[PDB]
RNA sequence: ACACCAACGGCGAAAGCACUCUGCUGGGCCGACACUGACACUGAGAGACGAAAGCUAGGGGAGCGAAUGGGAUUAGAUACCCCAGUAGUCCUAGCCGUAAACGAUGGAUACUAGGCGCUGUGCGUAUCGACCCGUGCAGUGUUGUAGCUAACGCGUUAAGUAUCCCGCCUGGGGAGUACGUUCGCAAGAAUGAAACUCAAAGGAAUUGACGGGGGCCCGCACAAGCGGUGGAGCAUGUGGUUUAAUUCG
């Protein structure tokens, strides 16, 4: 689940805006926090279907 | 903003020297709409600050409002919820602006004598480091960069 | 005096309340740390990305009798602190190798309470 | 407990059920057909299954977390928030059988305009291809039509048009409680009143307002800035007090 700094040269850039897509704080923010059960299967999947079509 | 678009509001300028940036110097030491004794307030300090220094009065006029003159300062803005103290860029349409204004209450928060030694010894005070005046910029700046990660850099 | 360790891994621990940035070596024995409650400021004022940079810029001056050439980033956590303690640490005079994201990626069992961040 | 895959996905009668593997086992669907032959449908009582919480006995217990103990907030908070934390949550066996157990629209069958998304199978110059044209199951949304509906809305997985059978309602409060019977270890569950009292409860939708709801916009409104008040002495006005009245608004 790590970051890919496999390019060479010796440059001073970050690159940390590769993975900040994919992974972020959005695999945190999704979990850290409590889970509902039942409103996890209800109402997230509520506003995705209404945002589809 | 985009609705009613104003410049600038400017009256006429200096006196024999023509500048109209120092015209805004007589204009906030302007008590109660008295513009003909503002003048002998600043033409004064004029006179007699060229046995203190060597040079021109506009010169260390300007060599010594630097070291008042502010680069950034704090704005009061919420977001959220939270009073956040987030810190804009001054440019140099308002930093002159704010460099007179310090400079006129050190002027006046120091009872010694006459209004034309007040004004003439914060205008050298600023060039040496002392007085009320140029304490003000360095206290600007311990509010300044201290919430530096407020604000985003450009 | 000095031991003298070439390269090392820096792990940053960061988390919302504050940040805890550790330059360690080769193997895994810490050296000297640095944190945001350290520096100055406490309470709240810190974990903010611009209080991480004189966290992380606090190390350079009890690791500087080591001698360190080239280091290793490694960012543990969310926060206010991931992108910041990787520039103070290349401002400061050692080198860039290998920056890496070691945070704890769950799969879906312990979950801890709700409530608000700063 | 099990990321990602997960999906408006799938399976199951309902509840419910997701890392991988093995063992035993149920249901659904399609296709050339082969066979029985209506052997069907529904169904009071009855029997069985039941999210979680809870209960009994024996185990287990990372995390979370009723209770409980501190810190904080507040006029007070024996709440929200912070630090800990027991039963419990997990496993085996038995028990309790309730939930917005909700699509709140019981099951079964035949019909009635259409336009997009799954899974099986047939076919399409030899399938040359991601694919193209059909034909079934289950499943969403649709400016969804007719029709139906108080309206919202539903719309061949319709509350459309009909048939078969079972359950249920016939004002609100009192009540889903009391009494009795039955069931349970217990907490309680199931069946189920009346007196008295009101003339109203209730549903949809409409106008406006309100919102510590949202989107976009205007006034010193804030912001930027100057002067000022509240301090002081004096003037004046008002309450309170006082007085025979300290006249009224």
């Amino acid at each position: 689940v790590q970051v890919v700094v496999d390019d060479n040269e010796p440059e001073e850039r970050l690159l940390n805006r590769f993975r900040r897509e994919v992974m972020r704080a959005g695999v945190i923010q999704e979990c850290k926090r409590r889970r509902f059960f039942e409103n996890t299967q209800d109402v997230r999947k509520r506003k995705t279907r209404e945002a589809a079509k | 903003s985009r609705r009613g678009t104003v410049e600038e509001k400017t009256a006429k300028s200096d006196p024999i020297y023509r500048n109209r940036l120092v015209n805004m110097l007589v204009n906030r030491i302007l008590k109660h709409g008295k513009k003909s004794l503002a003048y002998q307030i600043l033409y004064r300090a004029v006179k007699k600050i060229q046995q203190k220094t060597e040079t021109n009065p506009l010169s260390v006029l300007r060599q010594a409002i630097r070291g008042v003159t502010p680069d950034i300062a704090v704005k009061a803005r919420r977001v959220g919820g939270s009073t956040h103290q987030v810190p804009i860029e001054i440019g140099s349409t308002q930093g002159k602006a704010l460099a007179i204004r310090w400079l006129l209450g050190a002027a006046r928060k120091r009872p010694g004598r006459n209004m034309a030694f007040k004004l003439s010894s914060e205008l050298v005070d600023a060039a040496k480091g002392s007085g009320d005046a140029v304490r003000k910029k360095e206290e600007t700046h311990r509010m300044a960069e201290a919430n530096r990660a407020f604000a985003h850099f450009r | 005096s000095a031991r003298k360790i070439p390269k090392g891994v820096i792990h940053v621990q960061a988390s919302f309340n504050n940040t805890i940035v550790t330059v360690t070596d080769v193997r895994g024995r810490v050296v000297s740390w640095a944190s945001a409650g350290t520096c100055g400021f406490r309470g709240t004022k810190r974990g903010t990305p611009f209080a991480a940079q004189t966290a992380a810029g606090n190390a350079i001056r009890t690791v500087v009798e080591q001698g360190m050439q080239r280091a290793e980033v490694m960012i543990k956590g969310p926060g206010l602190g991931r992108d910041a303690a990787l520039r103070a640490i290349r401002r400061s005079g050692i080198l860039l190798s290998f920056v890496r994201d070691v945070t704890p990626m769950p799969h879906n069992g312990c979950r801890p309470p709700k409530k608000r961040r700063v």
